[PDB]
């Protein structure tokens, strides 16, 4: 089949923390994880123009 | 010969192990892991697929009556009526008005694509790791795969190698599993024989094609309304189907050591964990003797730059009083830090550069280049950059050696106040010696 792909997200480097910026055009999903002794799974269906940390 | 080392797990990192003997040259490896699965040791508990009902026609008797059947078939359920009317599409239908009944008939089986879409369910009890380890040595790359456990053997141009045991034995699924597609889950399904409607596992057959289903979809069979020909019947719905919209997420978005989760010969494959221990058994015609080695004396090193970035960071220079050019093999007799490239070429002047890598302030490792050794002491400063795209090729260590500019206020602050307590106890050893006698 065939499915677009989202915009690149813009982000902004901070000490222990990264500011990423999101643009979405129809509702699209977000996952993050820590890839080290205990993983933190955080999960959401984006719709809007928000800002997460 | 014989020699045994350890090296960390983690994916792209060349580790450097040292070989000295008698009456030859020193001679580092270069090992450096570039794959590693993990597949569990699976078992079918079942299968499960997307059910079919199949509503037959349903067939009257105009006059007569008839009777049930009790068939054989998974969720069979059938049975008569009483007198109906049935008033099809023009005028009647059986041209009476009672004592003609309706035999309605329904059963559930497997799909038609459930070869071909499927949720699958196993079992994790053990599980045998594999591995795609590269050797570098002298003028020889090669790239070979073993089995890691304690037994398993390899050879590898003129040598031979085996992997010892993995330290751990954890895994990052659990005794449950559950493949559809490309998302394995770890979630405890319902064990055979016990499945519940609307929830995974309604329909369940104990392989891909066999006989013998199970299902207990909570088929119920109503009777029809007033006078069109219709099979009514209620059915709780297609798990199957919600289990593809309410699954979460997978067991790849959700995988601890941060290790990808493929499917199709189950596995679990660069995961992140422990250490793996080696053998070496490298011939005597690998080396070289010490007369044909450059001999190297008077060495002394000077730093220059030591940032604390994770890449390697750090330039040294080293002087020395040679007799002849050839190819030593340098290392570092420390895990502070850890020299590049390992194969430096000697020359006739006395100079050569070298790339290490640091992650504390003050490093105190030392370095021996062809059977002759030194030591380095640094002042480094801390980088800039708070996210970096990269991983790590230092080790984790911080801390200050004994003679940082750190540490050299501790013992000038020890030094000071304990050599001031031992001068107030030698008042008091003079006082109790010479006034309890007078
Ligand atoms: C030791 O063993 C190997 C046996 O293969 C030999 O050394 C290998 O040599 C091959 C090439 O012959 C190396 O493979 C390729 O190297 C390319 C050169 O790298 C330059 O470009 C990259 C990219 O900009 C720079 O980062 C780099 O600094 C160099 O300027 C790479 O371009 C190749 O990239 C490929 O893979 C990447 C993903 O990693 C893709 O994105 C690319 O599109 C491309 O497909 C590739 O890396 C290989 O790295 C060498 N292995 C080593 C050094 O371990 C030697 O012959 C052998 N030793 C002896 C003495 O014989």
């Amino acid at each position: 089949c065939r499915v677009p792909v989202a915009r690149a997200p813009g982000v902004t480097y901070g000490k222990r923390e990264l500011t990423v910026k999101l643009h979405p055009d129809h509702p699209t999903l977000l996952t993050y994880r820590s890839l080290g002794a205990d993983p933190r799974p955080y999960e959401e269906w984006i719709d809007r123009y928000v800002e997460r940390t | 010969y014989e020699h045994t080392a350890t090296i960390p797990n983690v994916v792209g990192f060349p580790y450097k192990a040292h070989i000295e003997r008698n009456g030859f040259s020193p001679m580092t490896l270069q090992l450096e892991v570039l794959g590693t699965s993990l597949e569990p040791t699976l078992n079918l508990e079942y299968i499960t697929c997307e059910y079919k009902t199949v509503v037959p026609s349903p067939y009257i008797k105009c006059c007569g009556t008839s009777e049930c059947r009790s068939m054989e078939r998974p969720d069979y359920q059938c049975q008569v009526y009483t007198g109906v009317y049935p008033f099809m599409w023009g005028g009647a239908y059986c041209f009476c008005d009672t004592e003609n009944t309706q035999l309605s008939e329904a059963y559930v089986d497997r799909s038609d694509v459930c070869k071909h879409d499927h949720a699958a369910a196993y079992k994790a009890h053990t599980a045998a790791m594999k591995a795609t380890i590269r050797i570098s040595y002298g003028n020889l790359n090669q790239t070979t795969t073993a089995f890691v456990n304690g037994e398993h053997t390899v050879t590898v141009g003129g040598s031979r190698f085996t992997f010892g045991p993995i330290s751990t034995a954890w895994t990052p699924f659990d005794n449950k599993i559950v493949v559809y597609k490309n998302d394995v889950y770890n979630q405890d399904f319902p064990p055979y024989g016990s499945g519940q409607p609307g929830r995974f596992g309604d329909i369940q057959s104990r392989t891909v094609e066999s006989k013998d289903l199970y299902a207990n979809t909570a088929l119920k069979l109503s009777r029809p309304s007033s006078g069109t020909v219709h099979v009514p019947y209620t059915q709780t719905p297609s798990s199957f189907k919600y289990w593809i919209k309410e699954r979460g997420t997978s067991l790849n978005d959700k995988a601890p050591f941060g290790c990808v989760i493929k499917t199709n010969p189950v596995r679990a494959e660069n995961c992140a964990v422990g250490n793996i221990p080696v053998s070496m058994d490298i011939p005597d015609t690998a080396f070289t003797r010490v007369i044909d080695a450059p001999a190297v004396t008077n060495l002394e090193c000077q730093v220059a730059v030591c940032t604390h970035s994770s890449d390697f960071g750090g330039i040294a220079t080293l002087t020395f009083k040679t007799d002849k050019p050839g190819k030593c093999a340098v290392h570092s007799h420390s895990n502070v830090a850890t020299i590049q490239e390992a194969a430096v070429d000697i020359k006739t002047d006395g100079k050569i550069t070298l790339h290490f890598s640091t992650a504390s302030a003050s490093p105190a490792f030392k370095v021996s280049v062809c059977s002759a050794k030194t030591t380095c002491m640094a002042a480094c400063e801390p980088p800039k950059d708070h996210i970096v795209p990269y991983g790590a090729s230092h080790n984790n260590q911080v801390f200050p050696d004994m003679s940082g500019t750190a540490m050299t206020w501790v013992q000038r602050v020890a030094g000071g106040l304990g050599g001031l307590t031992l001068a107030a106890v030698a008042v008091l050893i003079l006082v109790t010696c010479v006034t309890m006698r007078r």
